[PDB]
């Protein structure tokens, strides 16, 4: 019952907002899981991986191109926006809302949300595999080299660009080879950010989970913890439940902005 | 410190 919801959301204080990639579907944008999921002859498993890297970096690097490429034309969905506009709108009220993602699209900063965690990192960040420095990089194309690079077609030609030449650090004593600033499969999420996030879990009153489920990760991290506090969690995916807390089923860019009004 | 995706 959305009404029942809504009288939580009118006396909530702290909501902490999860969002997974149905939020980031619905705009358009391939997460390359699943069937035809594919990028070339390669699914995301295959690609997003230190050994990928290490072993064909021009390829790994084709890859994320064409991912920041791609974004330029998907846009925030109404979704995305309803959470941002809600954020401004209670923070005036001194009210919290926080956005903990597991996307690396941005679509939430370019909604206008300023409380973001990004827990599996953004395609829009670099860091260097020598100094460590993390690093904003929005250019199109990011290098030279990889311009006009990226194509998903299975008979694609790779680029193989010589490693000298793919991105790399800008600290003039530095030089290293830059990588994507995302979670790879096989890494380990940051422990500062994972701190930060239990910190706001612990001290919000509402929960919401949105293009994805609690009962798996990165939600089954934290949503138990919430839960156990007592404090209500709802659920807005496209997902069923059986006949057996909230669960708004539909696409997210329909259900939350009625919800989060 | 915690494993994408636990792993699987
Ligand atoms: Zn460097």
């Amino acid at each position: 019952d959305l009404t029942a919801f809504r009288e939580h959301f009118a006396k909530a204080k702290h909501i902490a907002i999860i969002t997974g990639a149905g939020v980031s579907a619905e705009s358009g944008v391939p997460t390359f899981r699943g069937p035809g999921g594919f990028w070339r002859k390669w699914q995301a498993q295959d690609l997003a991986t230190p050994e990928a890297f290490s072993r064909d970096p021009s390829l790994v690097w084709e890859f994320y191109h064409y991912r920041r490429e791609v974004m330029r034309s998907k846009m925030p969905n109404p979704a995305h926006l309803a959470i941002a506009e809600c954020e401004a709108r209670l923070g005036q009220q001194g009210r919290s809302v926080v956005i903990i993602t597991q996307n690396i699209d941005e679509l939430h900063h370019r909604a206008g949300s300023k409380h973001v965690y990004e827990i599996h990192g953004s395609l829009f960040k670099t860091r260097c595999m020598s100094c460590g420095e993390v690093k904003a990089n929005h250019k199109s194309p990011i290098c030279p080299a990889l311009d006009g690079k990226g194509a998903p077609d299975p008979n694609t030609k790779e680029a193989r660009i010589p490693v000298e030449l793919l991105p790399r650090c800008e600290r003039k004593s530095c030089n290293g080879l830059l990588r994507p600033h995302v979670v790879w499969f096989g890494e380990t999420l940051d422990s500062d950010i994972l701190t930060a996030v239990e910190r706001e879990l612990e001290k919000c009153d509402l929960c919401l989970v949105v293009g994805t489920s609690s009962i798996v990760y990165p939600a089954a991290m934290f949503a138990p913890q919430v839960a156990s506090r007592g404090v209500p969690v709802a659920e807005f995916n496209m997902e069923c439940t059986p006949a057996t807390k909230y669960h708004f089923e539909g696409p997210c860019g329909s259900t939350l902005p009625p919800a989060l009004e | 410190g915690v494993l994408k995706e636990y792993g699987v």
